């Protein structure tokens, strides 16, 4: 239940992402079927956005290097995500992870293919807890991270 | 069938810009 964990802040991240640029998602599970997906959003935040402002100042924006289809999404995200990480994880990568997940939904929604907001957000919830658990896990955990943004 | 490589590339151009512009610390 510690994936669980992980995959409520995906969701979270992820709605409130959508929710900011007017469309509505919502795959939180917490019920009907200051918690740590909300504390946890709100760092992701805000460290995510010192990674765009500083990204965006020398690079075009990301949205117009994924080209953007239902056959080349899986591609997309796999082959940023494992070549971020290749050579390890830090918070600051795991920030990019969600800051790049993120715009992938919301172009997602642009290009018309709402769908795939899903995909991304179920994507997203087994790397962090096939690939990035443990390395959380020993840096004191998500409440380590939130603490940093205090 | 298929990816371009064309696109390919981009991907992995993103990528290494991504990492580049990581803070270790967040």
């Amino acid at each position: 239940r510690s994936g669980y964990d992980n995959r409520e802040i995906v969701m979270k991240y992820i709605h409130y992402k959508l929710s900011q640029r007017g469309y509505e998602w919502d795959a939180g599970d917490d019920a009907e079927e200051g918690t740590e997906s909300e504390v946890v959003h709100l760092a992701l935040r805000q460290a995510g956005d010192d990674f765009s402002r500083r990204y965006r100042r020398d690079f075009a924006e990301m949205s117009s290097q994924l080209h953007l289809t239902p056959f080349t999404a899986r591609g997309c995200f796999a082959t940023v995500v494992e070549e971020l990480f290749r050579d390890g994880v830090n918070w600051g990568r795991i920030v990019a992870f969600f800051e790049f997940g993120g715009v992938m939904c919301v172009e997602s929604v642009n290009r018309e293919m709402s769908p795939l907001v899903d995909n991304i957000a179920l994507w997203m919830t087994e790397y962090l807890n096939r690939h990035l658990h443990t390395w959380i896990q020993d840096n004191g955990g998500w409440d380590a991270f939130v603490e940093l943004y205090g | 069938e298929y990816i371009k490589d064309c696109v390919f590339k981009d991907w992995e151009e993103l990528g290494e810009e991504i990492r580049l512009k990581v803070f270790v610390l967040g």
